[PDB]
């Protein structure tokens, strides 16, 4: 279990929910809170499972790097005629059971969450409070979204939303369309930077760079250990956390031994006494960088949610009208001949009721054909089809011709 | 040079209302260096909006297949000699010995990803030997490769050549735009997208060379058939399907059977081998190779490898739904011209090269069209004087003709004199040509 | 070529280029890629 190693303070409650202190205060191996233990249940929340040594949402909250929103939680006893469960109603949550708060990331980019009335629990899709005689509601709120946060000081007051073919995703719109709107529920990944709102994003291209941070080591002891912090005799094989801040950095002065692995050692000054805590390098931690727009940055949170998205399928398909009439067709006692103004033409076929003759040749403005069975003593309108080679030009044109005279045709 | 009447829009006074021009173009694309012209004609003495499409070159493009990865492997030998009866010194256990299985005696090695073998070999038994049972002793050898230099080598081959094209976009007020596209292949640029038909040729047979890969450091070619199987004593005997695992001597790597030679000498077992050195031949056949009148080489940007082979194609590019106009074009400029030089060939694929000395007082173009229309020249015109060059084509020995020039303004003529080499065929029947011709060797 | 022998060579000028294949020599000679001989210029040189 050392993930329950958190990172910083590790407080991982909520405001007036302030009845699990006892395991919500700093998270150690030892106890349960419910508003962690389930972020560690296989199957779900796998963004944090794979960044499981990366703040949560409360702990960012806790640390100062994710601010509260204004109500921070209108409770739903005192403010359910205010136009607050607004950002919350366009997401597709689920809640498990005796749940009486959840708590989630704003449009704004500060934390806000519900809260149910008291003996009231959050239904299977958080949008309603219910009451169940003789239940026993958990002391914590259940995360809604999947997301990890980190300390960032990058700058993001210039970044936007671009999302191509998006006329509104979640509570925010992109812009104005009319016409057709297909409309659904998607998961879109998103992203909060400093001094920033919400970021939506199409791609989720993001790299971690590994550092000696105090944040990057896990750092523990052991209960009942000699010279330590409770030191009494136990019946059980059990860890405790350990505060990193108290081990000497390399060529300075500290507090306490403190001894560890290799990249400890290289960061921190390794003792060669009896030590007070193993310090070992964090599994997965770093600094994570998300690709925007090409270019990296640092975001304050990543995750990804359940919102409703309006896409615009298309304004036309395609148009296809060609009235083209750039050719003149003679019929002449040699050959029928015509003339195409610009595109050229290769083959072609002159059909006159039924009988039908073809032609072919290179590529040019005039193509002659021999005459359609007796159309050329009859005279008459004869179709022509020809292949040029533009485009936007009709293929299917008439040509009226008066009957002819056979005699200069094979006069010799 | 090629108009747009069917979809032409207007493009009220200085503000722009282009319509989104959606009418396609079918213009031939012009030869290696030439270039290919358009038509946006407004108001007389307005407007007049050039897109030029430069061919910059031709190139027989590779299209690989399967690859791998080698490097430089020496052996290191881990011996233990134990008497007979002594740990699995049991002489059914020593020749059944599997080579994928470690002895006890090399239990520090423990879990290794390296590649690696086990043997055991039969020793003397006896007093002389050294142990007291006259029955055969063992001598058990763990061998694992590591790499000697910190470089790997990609093998791999070329199943097709095909035919690419680089074109140069000069758009409408600017040109900041190249473009890379092959066979029946569309890019999707600015202002739509832009289609290459190329109907001649989309391929030039194939190979029976392999070709190595330096990173950072170029090509090379070997005159051998590309193996997928490793073969003593050849190439890619050791063969990886990354640089790691190349750099690591990784288990994952294939390799063909007995490679190591085992010097069993009474006194300390020897471990050696004898392998080709890829870096040797790597140096050995470096690009620039000449076989059977092909001369691969190394493609602009070392991205890949070429096939320089006598041949042409005839290409077609189309242009789509472009559409690139402003307003502040609306406003006329005047230029002065002078006639530079003129030099080349005349019906050649190469061309004839012209040269203009343009003095205008700022940004341009040139419309100089002769009386029949049948050459246009074009060049941009800017601040001072400027001399700028064009390619055109000819047909006659000396060429003497007068052209109507005017940058948006009015009408002026430019007199062109100068006359053109004759090149020799050694062969003549009708003509040469003048279509789009793919780079060929000397001795084609 | 000072010293080091050339065998086989390329010489491009603008799109255009010609090879040519002779035993290492310390000099090698190419037909002209092209117009580059009348219009002069710039000619790049790739050698083995
Ligand atoms: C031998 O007599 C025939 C019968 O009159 C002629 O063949 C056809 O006669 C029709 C009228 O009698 C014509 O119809 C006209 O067709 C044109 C387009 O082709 C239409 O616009 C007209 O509305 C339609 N009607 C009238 C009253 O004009 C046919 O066009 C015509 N067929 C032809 C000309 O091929 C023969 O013309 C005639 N031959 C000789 C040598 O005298
Ligand atoms: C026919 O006129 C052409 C146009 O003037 C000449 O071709 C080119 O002219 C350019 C200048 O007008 C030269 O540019 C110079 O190139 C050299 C290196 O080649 C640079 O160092 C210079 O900075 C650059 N500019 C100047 C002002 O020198 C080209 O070199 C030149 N192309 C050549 C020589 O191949 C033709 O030379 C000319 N031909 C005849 C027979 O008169
Ligand atoms: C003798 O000792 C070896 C270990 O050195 C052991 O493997 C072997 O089985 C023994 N032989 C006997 C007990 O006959
Ligand atoms: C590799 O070794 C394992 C265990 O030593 C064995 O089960 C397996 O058969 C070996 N593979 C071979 C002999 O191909």
């Amino acid at each position: 279990p050392h993930l329950r190693n958190r990172p910083g303070k590790g407080h991982n409650y909520i405001d007036g929910m302030t009845q699990e202190d006892a395991t919500c205060k700093p998270v150690t191996y030892a106890g349960a809170c419910s508003s962690f233990d389930v972020l560690l249940e296989k199957g779900k929340f796998p963004l944090f499972q794979s960044y499981a040594h990366h703040r949560t949402l409360l702990e960012a909250v806790h640390d100062t790097i994710i601010a509260k929103a204004d109500p921070p939680s209108c409770d739903l006893q005192s403010a359910h005629g205010n136009p607050c469960m607004k950002e919350k109603l366009v997401m597709k949550t689920h809640c498990p059971n005796d749940y009486q708060s959840a708590h989630y990331l704003n449009n704004d980019g500060k934390m806000a969450s519900v809260k149910c009335p008291p003996k009231y629990e959050l239904t299977e899709d958080c949008n309603f409070c219910r009451q169940m005689t003789g239940a026993s509601l958990k002391k914590g709120s259940y995360p809604l979204q999947d997301l990890f946060c980190q300390s960032s000081e990058d700058d993001g007051s210039k970044l936007k939303t671009k999302m191509k073919g998006v006329c509104e995703v979640g509570v925010q719109a992109l812009k104005k369309c009319d016409g057709q709107l297909s409309t659904a529920h998607e998961v879109v990944p998103f992203a909060v930077f400093k001094n920033s709102k919400k970021v939506y994003l199409d791609k989720l291209d993001l790299k971690t760079e590994e550092n000696l941070l105090p944040d990057s080591f896990v750092c523990f002891e052991h209960k009942g250990q000699y010279k330590g912090t409770m030191d009494s005799g136990q019946t059980k094989r059990e860890l405790k956390s350990f505060d990193i801040s108290q081990c000497p950095k390399i060529g300075g002065h500290g507090s306490k031994k403190c001894t560890g692995d290799a990249a400890f050692c290289s960061a921190y000054e390794c003792t060669a006494q009896y030590a007070n805590a193993y310090c070992s390098h964090a599994n997965g931690s770093g600094i994570v960088q998300i690709q925007v727009s090409g270019v990296w940055k640092k975001p304050l949170c990543v995750g990804y949610e359940r919102v409703v998205v309006k896409r615009e399928l298309s304004a036309k398909p395609i148009q296809r009208v060609e009235p083209c009439t750039t050719c003149i067709t003679k019929c002449e006692p040699h050959g029928l001949v015509v003339r195409s103004t610009g595109f050229k033409i290769s083959s072609a076929v002159a059909c006159a009721s039924g009988v039908c003759v073809t032609g072919s040749q290179s590529p040019s403005t005039e193509i002659t054909l021999k005459y359609p069975g007796i159309s050329q003593s009859s005279g008459g309108d004869i179709g022509v089809h020809m292949a040029h080679d533009d485009q936007s030009v009709s293929s299917k044109i008439v040509a009226h011709c008066p009957p002819q005279d056979p005699c200069l045709v094979h006069g010799c | 040079c090629s108009e747009l009447i069917q979809a032409s829009s207007r493009i009220t006074e200085g503000v722009n209302t282009k319509c989104r021009l959606s009418g396609t173009a079918l213009i031939r694309a012009g030869s290696v260096g030439a270039e290919a012209c358009l038509m946006l004609k407004g108001v007389k003495e307005d407007q007049t909006k050039f897109l030029k499409i430069k061919t910059v070159s031709s190139e027989l493009s590779c299209r690989e297949g399967q690859s791998y990865w080698t490097g430089s492997f020496s052996p290191k030998c881990l011996s233990s000699r134990r008497c007979h009866l002594v740990g699995e010194c049991h002489v059914n256990r020593c020749l059944s010995w599997r080579d994928n299985e470690t002895s006890a005696e090399f239990s520090f090695v423990g879990e290794s990803t390296t590649m690696r073998e086990n043997k055991c070999f039969e020793q003397c038994g006896g007093w002389g030997c050294g142990c007291f049972n006259v029955n055969p002793s063992c001598l058990f050898v763990h061998t694992y490769l590591q790499s000697v230099r910190k470089e790997a080598l990609r093998v791999f081959n070329c199943i097709d050549w095909v035919h690419k094209l680089t074109l140069e976009i000069t758009d409408f007020d600017g040109s900041v735009s190249t473009i890379d596209l092959g066979a029946s292949s569309s890019r999707f640029t600015n202002w739509g997208s832009v289609s290459l038909s190329l109907d001649a040729e989309g391929i030039s047979g194939s190979n029976s060379f392999s070709f190595i890969e330096s990173p950072g450091k170029g090509y090379a070619i070997v005159d051998e058939p590309f193996s997928e199987i490793p073969r003593q004593g050849f190439l890619g005997e050791i063969r990886c399907n990354s640089e790691s695992s190349v750099l690591s001597a990784h288990e994952s790597c294939l390799r063909a059977p007995n490679l190591i030679s085992y010097k069993p000498m009474i006194d300390q077992l020897e471990c050696t081998t004898n392998l080709i050195d890829p870096f040797v031949v790597f140096e050995r056949g470096s690009l620039p190779q000449t076989r059977n009148d092909k001369t691969f080489a190394a493609s602009k940007g070392n991205r890949g490898v070429q096939a320089f082979s006598k041949g042409s194609v005839q290409a077609d590019l189309t242009l789509m739904f472009d559409n690139f106009e402003v307003d502040f074009v609306g406003a006329a400029v005047s230029c002065d011209a002078a006639f530079l030089n003129l030099t080349g060939c005349y019906s050649c694929n190469a061309g004839a090269r012209v040269c203009l000395s343009i003095t205008s007082t700022g940004t341009g173009s040139l419309s100089a069209h002769n009386k029949d229309g049948s050459l246009h020249i074009v060049l941009p015109s800017e601040n001072g004087t400027k001399d700028q060059c064009q390619i055109l084509h000819f047909t006659v020995p000396e060429v003497e003709e007068e052209f109507m020039y005017s940058c948006d303004g009015d009408e002026r003529p430019l007199l062109v004199k100068g006359t053109l080499i004759a090149i020799d065929p050694f062969d003549d029947r009708r003509e040469a040509g003048g279509e789009s011709t793919v780079v060929n060797p000397k001795s084609g």
